[PDB]
């Protein structure tokens, strides 16, 4: 039953970069053995798609900066010239038998200019207040590298364990990310504070930003 | 017309439950090569878990649902199948469908979208959605999708018109058990007033579909 064993694990590279991933088989297979391992990328949410098949054959359709090789229990997928459509995550696979089986993957993140996030706070709405709960939401658009740490201040109480953050896949087109952080708090505790602030820290700040609002404008 | 495979059947389903997923085939003949189903449990790798040589009806099994799990495939209908079985928290995972290109092709050369299997006891139930209104050159706007199971939502802009700058961010999992997330798009500020933005949720494990208009 042969098992791929793929590597590096994550890698971050920039736009341009020559970039080599590796996949190794437990099977001894010998150095005039080659041709029986197919590469995968898969983009978050998507099927994956076929890039290389028997080593080194480029699928029809896929550009010319794929290239892979291999022999023995050795393959490596290269990317010439890495492009920002190139972020996801890459997969080989053994065909010379089965079951079929895949490598663990490979991600493959875009390296690029830092950008400091655009901040953007949003009030609870009022079709929302009559449930009987509230949520106020901070945006922080567009920007890179991933790391950034949002905190929310009520009336200056620092808020915690009440919040809950999601951030977006790397974008395919600018390789920047994208955050949002949701406070969720009772009517009763919503009403009796006043001002909302969200303080978000990037290393594209030289200072931390503050988007706030009193309730009720 | 061009080769495509479709899958459908996915959604929630209770542990020890069954469940029948379906892919259809198009622009070839199941006849001239294997079927397969592929998984992906979240955030984890690709698991291959059934073939099936549609002719003469050969299959065989990942060990892992060897016995649950039953592949099956209907020529006349170019379609294949998936019957699971007894099903645990462990089989949550995307299924696709795909196949081997042929006589001499290996390899996995088209595969469907993927349909989302959810196993668990927790039941069915549709989002609330709230506005994330805008005030003060650029604006930003959203909807709130708000407590709602199992996954997933689609959420687009002014009925597919506006996609540009639109971020529909993963849902995270509440304490309570159900699913939130936001979809933000940055706008120009002079628009306001002047266009209306909407965002078309829709959650079809509810049949679930629900326009709102986003304003100050």
């Amino acid at each position: 039953d042969i098992q791929m064993t793929q590597s590096p694990s994550s890698l971050s590279a920039s736009v341009g970069d020559r970039v080599t991933i590796t996949c190794r088989a437990s099977q001894d297979i010998p150095r005039s053995i080659s041709g029986y391992v197919a590469w995968y990328q898969q983009k978050p949410g998507k099927a994956p798609k076929l890039l290389i098949y028997w080593g080194s054959y480029l699928y029809s359709g896929v550009p010319s900066r794929f290239s892979g090789s291999g022999s023995g229990t050795d393959f490596t997928l290269t990317i010439s010239s890495l492009q920002p459509e190139d972020f996801a995550t890459y997969y080989c696979q053994q065909h010379y038998t089965t079951p079929p089986t895949f490598g663990q993957g490979t991600k493959v993140e875009i390296k690029r200019t830092v950008a400091a996030p655009s901040v953007f706070i949003f009030p609870p709405s009022d079709e929302q207040l009559k449930s009987g709960t509230a949520s106020v939401v901070c945006l922080l658009n567009n920007f890179y590298p991933r790391e950034a740490k949002v905190q929310w201040k009520v009336d200056n109480a620092l808020q915690s364990g009440n919040s809950q953050e999601s951030v977006t896949e790397q974008d395919s087109k600018d390789s920047t990310y994208s955050l949002s952080s949701t406070l969720t708090l009772s009517k009763a505790d919503y009403e009796k504070h006043k001002v909302y602030a969200c303080e978000v820290t990037h290393q594209g700040l030289s200072s931390p930003v503050t988007k706030s609002f009193n309730r009720g404008e | 017309s061009e080769v495509q495979l479709v899958e459908s059947g996915g959604g929630l389903v209770q542990p020890g439950g069954s469940l029948r997923l379906s892919c259809a085939a198009s622009g070839f003949n199941i006849k001239d090569t294997y079927i397969h189903w592929v998984r992906q449990a979240p955030g984890k790798g690709l698991e291959w878990v059934a073939r099936i040589y549609p002719t003469n009806g050969y299959t065989r099994y990942a060990d892992s649902v060897k016995g649950r799990f039953t592949i099956s495939a209907d020529t006349s209908k170019n379609t294949a199948y998936l019957q699971m079985n007894s099903l645990r928290a462990e089989d949550t995972a995307v299924y696709y469908c795909s196949r081997w290109g042929g006589d001499g092709f290996y390899a996995m050369d088209y595969w469907g979208q993927g349909t989302l299997v959810t196993v668990s006891s927790a039941s069915t139930k549709g989002p609330s959605v709230f506005p994330l209104a805008p005030s003060s050159g650029t604006a930003a706007l959203g909807c709130l999708v708000k407590d709602y199971f199992p996954e997933p939502v689609t959420v687009s802009w002014n009925s597919g018109a506006l996609t540009s700058g639109v971020h529909t961010f993963p849902a995270v999992l509440q304490s309570s058990g159900l699913y939130s997330l936001s979809s933000v798009v940055t706008v120009p500020s002079s628009s306001l007033g002047t266009q209306t933005y909407i965002c078309n949720v829709n959650h079809k494990p509810s049949n679930t579909k629900v326009d709102k208009k986003v304003e100050p």
